């Protein structure tokens, strides 16, 4: 009966930022792992971040690590991505997953048994 | 320098029925989990109240291995917080489980032409059960108002059944190895510590 | 390695009695079951009997309730079959079946495919009725 709702997505040009925020229903998330997964135009969902419990550890895909920032604050039960120096390939519908573990295997969308619908970034030039 | 007998519970040639899950005591023993680390044959291998990526780190006063098998769609119910057959009447781990649950698809050993029928599930019990309980008990279980004393027939059944593990089997149907590890932390001596 | 050999068949007048054993060797049947089928010359196989090892519980066809008894000895690993108020028509090749599936419930152990049986014994029951007219 969880649900993850996505917001934040929009237009913005390529070298622009934006922060998505994901809110989880009911008072269980601080009792999950959250992450971002995103799905370009015709490709698989690709893991993108993760965030233990505590807010510590964090993980990132390869081509997002320094751009992009995930952190969360259990008083408003949202998970945040800060997104900065955004390019045309960031342009996808980013996902939002939680789970009550942290897998070992973290890039894994079967690890994740919740899931938001996304919410659409586009980056133009 | 003697590390904890993660093989002998990973690898042990038979694995025990859910209903008579088997617990190992891992104690007095250098935890390294580096085996684990170079596994990606997993499916699932998740943590609770740790991250995967400190269990070199930790020190606990007492690690258990339980061990057993079921059935794809149920490996979901090994998890705190689940209901379930499984996690109902077999398998339970508490709402705040500290450990690692680690299942891999076990379809090369466990299944056989004609069906490998040798892993059993309870199907009834009178209530759920507690965290870490065993119950092996085959007890003809009593579904309506007048007792069964032991002979089965109508509302008198056997509580037990085997799954039926056959290759033709879809994913959710086919079988599961699962290890549970299980941390705690009192105040006493830690036992198990990692390399570092 | 297992298997199972049937003893006791043979001739009965209608009316009569008849023991059918079979010893299993290999293995036990624990919480599953062990059961008694059998085949009349070109008529299909037919349940008769099923037993839970653990705890005894038997089930029968309705052709042979109140008549068969199955049982079994756990010390002896030997399933039996007490064929009493014989009938012309209880002829057939009766053989023991092993079960390795757990069934909750005993009835299922009436169309479940076995996975064990023996050789068979030949029960052949006469009459005075003189059935097969010329
Ligand atoms: C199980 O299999 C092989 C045996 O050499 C080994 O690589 C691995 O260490 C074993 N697994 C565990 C968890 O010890």
């Amino acid at each position: 009966q969880v649900q993850l709702v996505e917001s934040g997505g929009g237009l913005v040009q390529a070298g622009g930022s934006l922060r998505l925020a994901c809110i989880a229903s009911g008072r269980t998330f601080h009792s999950y792992v959250m992450a971002w997964f995103r799905q370009a135009p015709g490709k698989e969902r690709e893991f993108v971040a993760a965030i233990s419990w505590s807010s510590t550890p964090t993980y990132y895909g390869e081509s997002v690590k320094g751009r992009f920032t995930i952190s969360r604050d259990n008083a408003k039960n949202t998970v945040y991505l800060q997104m900065n120096r955004l390019k045309p390939e960031d342009t996808a519908v980013y996902f939002c997953a939680a789970d009550r573990g942290e897998s070992y295997y973290y890039t894994r969308p079967t690890e994740y048994e919740f899931w938001g619908q996304g919410t659409q970034v586009t980056v133009s030039s | 320098t003697n590390l904890c007998p993660f093989g002998e519970v990973f690898n042990a040639t038979r694995f025990a029925s859910v209903y008579a899950w088997n617990r190992k005591r891992i104690s007095n023993c250098v935890a390294d989990y580096s085996v684990l680390y170079n596994s990606a044959s997993f499916s699932t291998f998740k943590c609770y109240g740790v991250s995967p990526t400190k269990l070199n780190d930790l020190c606990f006063t007492n690690v258990y291995a339980d061990s057993f098998v079921i059935r794809g769609d149920e490996v979901r119910q090994i998890a705190p917080g689940q209901t379930g057959k499984i996690a109902d009447y077999n398998y339970k781990l508490p709402d705040d489980f500290t450990g690692c649950v680690i299942a891999w698809n076990s379809n090369n050993l466990d299944s056989k032409v004609g069906g490998n029928y040798n892993y059993l599930y309870r199907l009834f019990r009178k209530s759920n059960l507690k965290p870490f309980e065993r119950d092996i008990s085959t007890e003809i279980y009593q579904a309506g108002s007048t007792p069964c004393n032991g002979v089965e027939g109508f509302n008198c059944y056997f509580p037990l059944q085997s799954y039926g593990f056959q290759p033709t089997n879809g994913v959710g149907y086919q079988p599961y190895r699962v290890v549970v590890l299980s941390f705690e932390l009192l105040h006493a001596p830690a036992t198990v510590c990692g390399p570092k | 390695q297992v298997q199972l050999v049937e003893s006791g068949g043979g001739l009965m007048q209608a009316g009569g009695s008849l023991r059918l054993s079979c010893a299993v060797s290999g293995r036990t049947f624990s919480t599953a079951a062990m059961g008694w089928f059998r085949q009349a010359p070109g008529k299909e196989r037919e349940f008769v009997a099923a037993i839970r090892w653990s705890g005894g519980s038997a089930y029968y066809a309705d052709s042979v309730k109140g008549r068969f008894t199955i049982s079994r000895d756990k010390a002896k690993n030997t399933v039996y079959l007490q064929m009493n108020s014989l009938k012309y028509e209880d002829t057939a090749v009766y053989y023991c079946a092993g079960f390795s599936a757990t069934r909750s419930l005993l009835s299922d152990y009436a169309t479940w495919p076995y996975d064990y049986w023996g050789q068979g014994t030949q029960v052949t029951v006469s009459s005075k009725h003189h059935h097969h007219h010329h």
